[PDB]
């Protein structure tokens, strides 16, 4: 289709269309399905905690006829707030009065196109925020991008956090020791009362940690000396055999000691301009490798699910005590046909019931 | 005499070997290479004791070093014992070693792609 | 796009996103041409290379 | 400490059988439950089996 | 936009080829901005004769394949590398596989 | 001393037969019985059989 | 001269294939008849076939 030439209004040139650049989105955790949906009809919720313990038994003389006794159990209660998100957008006639469509010659913009584009942008923003919140919850502390602290699991439940150092820099350092330490921690600190297999865990790491782990002499020589398809594939094949995040079709994967390592490159930008890497650990230089480990869903079964998401109701009329939904979208007409304005609402809080099972991994040594 | 398992790494073993050779000591184990070299470059080196030799009546027919700053042309394959003989012969001739390229090498015996970077002594 | 910030439920604040950008470009093209001709004198009494008569 | 020893590491690396691959680069947790964990670390060398 | 050049440094035995290949894949996957899932391993690689010769001789690449007892390893070292598609002159073209990337001369 | 010598160990380690694996990482107590133990140590090399 | 070269020898030395066993440890006389010799020397490498 023809348009005016570059330097003359009386000559025509041909237009071939448009090319669009769309920002990257990752949404890896959101697709694993770790977090269950638990809608509620209130702005807060409670939980009950029960504890008891046993100890060895001391021998007593038969004739004295004395004995021992066990102390009673302890019951406790807790509570949680929830996070509210909202944003606004509007459409006015000045956006469509004489504004050419980018990909055409003499076709005007219409209300429908702007509507669709803006709604898609809103949905993208909310998906990004959901992914960031899920990752923050997995880290163990739920904090808004602005930096506000909403939930502190390690204080809500009186327990500490564990960090595992791998010392990948040292050529002589052993990795099986750290892997076993992680396995024993996960197997012992659950206190679920049932048999637990610690071999079922996710281990998500960053680029530097993955490179250091893969290129360590001890791992490389051990996998090089073996004649088996796994050894061939990893040493001289392609390690990109994992699932798909929001950008790339396969995630770097590595197998060793029965543990599966995955490299996650997800990162987002705050509206202040700074960059929020998802896999980083607070107050640690980005040059050091870092990872996070958490149990699988099958490690305890659906009967004892550990990850949940709560959804609250909208503040507007007609939703006073409704069950709650992931996202609300509303539209209203401006005065005397002046335009249209939209609104999107959300109200949620992700949390964990056994935060002591979240372990951080580091490449340095101390 | 280099005692068995005296070094944890080939990188330090080569340094010890060069330091000993610069002291006038000579070594030759071409005839029983199989019983000295450990499995990999990350195991404990050497696998067994290595004894000095009285004489060094050895001279490669092919040119050594390949060039001024490289013992072998990149990618050359040679018998492992021959590499130690040739590096020793080069050092005897006034050359000095900067580093030994063994980072990504996989197999140690009977053939290896080892190489060295040379300079001039003072 | 960018992340969102937490807003308290009972104050009814909101957030907004910036618009997009557009730009245009142009391209010239290349032309090629060649010529040839055939004349009777090129065929008059010329023996075929691979044969005798 | 037992698994790090060169005489075991190199011998099993030189050996090429399903046991050798599993013990050096696989998972050693093959024993029965101990009442808390579903499996117990196990290592085989000579005729003896070690349990942690 | 600014063009990107990837240096392999095939004359340094300590050079890390895997790092360069990963850089290439990351560039392909990140700089598209197409807004869809993109596979970085579906790329053509056309190289010169000298580049092919240097790549084949590198100690890392040669040793990794020489240590493998698999049919692919034998063919790529002691066999013939002319397994590619027909050229305008040659009936086959040199092809080399490593790290999932196919090189054509 | 015999089972430890570098030459014997390397020669048996370079093999891939079931006998090679057994003698290097397995138990050598495959011999007959004496008055105190059920099996005596046994080693095969060069066609000769050694018993402790 | 060709057969002795370190690269040619090393390429086949580590390969587990009947061809590699024959060319390194076996006899290279597997060709046709020249009228004076029952068999003629031959060698395979890089897809080319060298004949003496």
């Amino acid at each position: 289709m023809l348009t005016n030439s570059e330097k003359s209004r009386f000559f025509l040139a041909d237009l071939t269309g448009e090319v669009q650049s769309i920002p990257n989105t990752y949404g890896y955790i959101s697709n694993l399905g770790l977090f269950r949906s638990a809608p509620i009809t209130q702005t807060t919720f409670l939980m009950d905690l029960t504890d008891w313990d046993v100890s060895l038994l001391d021998a007593v003389d038969r004739d004295s006829r004395k004995a021992e006794t066990s102390a009673p159990e302890r019951v406790r209660q807790i509570s949680f707030p929830m996070m509210y998100f909202k944003e606004v957008e509007s459409i006015t006639p000045d956006e469509i009065q004489g504004v050419r469509q980018p990909g055409t010659a003499n076709e005007l913009t219409t209300e429908a196109v702007v509507r669709a584009k803006k709604l898609m942008k809103i949905r993208t923003k909310f998906d990004i925020t959901r992914e960031f919140l899920f990752m923050q919850a997995l880290k163990g502390k739920v904090v808004d991008a602005r930096g506000t602290l909403y939930a502190d699991l390690y204080k809500q439940f009186d327990v500490e956090k564990k960090t595992v150092y791998f010392d990948l820099d040292n050529p002589n350092a052993d990795i099986d020791a750290s892997i076993e330490e992680l396995r024993m921690h996960m197997e012992d600190e659950a206190k679920t009362g049932t048999v637990i297999n610690g071999e079922e865990i996710h281990v998500v790491v960053d680029r530097v940690f993955f490179s250091k782990l893969v290129k360590h002499p001890k791992i490389r020589d051990a996998y090089l000396a073996q004649q088996t398809p796994l050894a061939w594939q990893q040493i001289t094949g392609s390690l990109r055999t994992g699932g798909t995040d929001g950008v790339q079709a396969h995630m770097n994967t590595f197998y060793y000691g029965g543990v599966k390592f995955v490299q996650y490159n997800g990162k987002f930008k705050d509206k202040r301009g700074k960059v929020h890497t998802l896999v980083s650990i607070d107050s640690v230089a980005a040059t050091v490798g870092v990872g996070h480990a958490f149990p699988n869903v099958s490690m305890l079964g659906e009967a004892n699910n550990i990850f949940e998401v709560a959804y609250g109701p909208c503040p507007k009329m007609g939703y006073a005590n409704t069950l709650g939904q992931e996202l609300y979208v509303f539209e209203y007409e401006k005065d005397r046909d002046e335009g249209i304005d939209f609104e999107a609402h959300s109200y949620m809080l992700p949390y964990c019931t056994r935060p002591q099972l979240l372990v951080d991994v580091r490449a340095d040594a101390k | 005499m280099i005692k068995a398992k005296t070094y944890p790494d080939f990188k330090e073993f080569v340094k010890g070997f060069i330091a000993n050779v610069k002291a006038g000591k000579r070594y030759d184990f071409r005839t029983y290479q199989e019983a000295i070299l450990p499995l990999t470059y990350s195991s404990y080196w050497p696998e067994a004791d290595i004894a000095e030799v009285e004489k060094f009546d050895y001279k490669p027919d092919y040119k050594v070093p390949f060039s001024d700053d490289l013992l072998y042309s990149i990618g050359a394959q040679m018998r492992t014992s021959d590499f130690f003989m040739d590096l020793q012969y080069a050092i005897i001739n006034g050359k000095d070693v900067d580093t030994v390229y063994c980072e990504w090498l996989a197999r140690v015996k009977p053939f290896s792609m080892l190489n060295a970077k040379l300079k001039d002594a003072i």
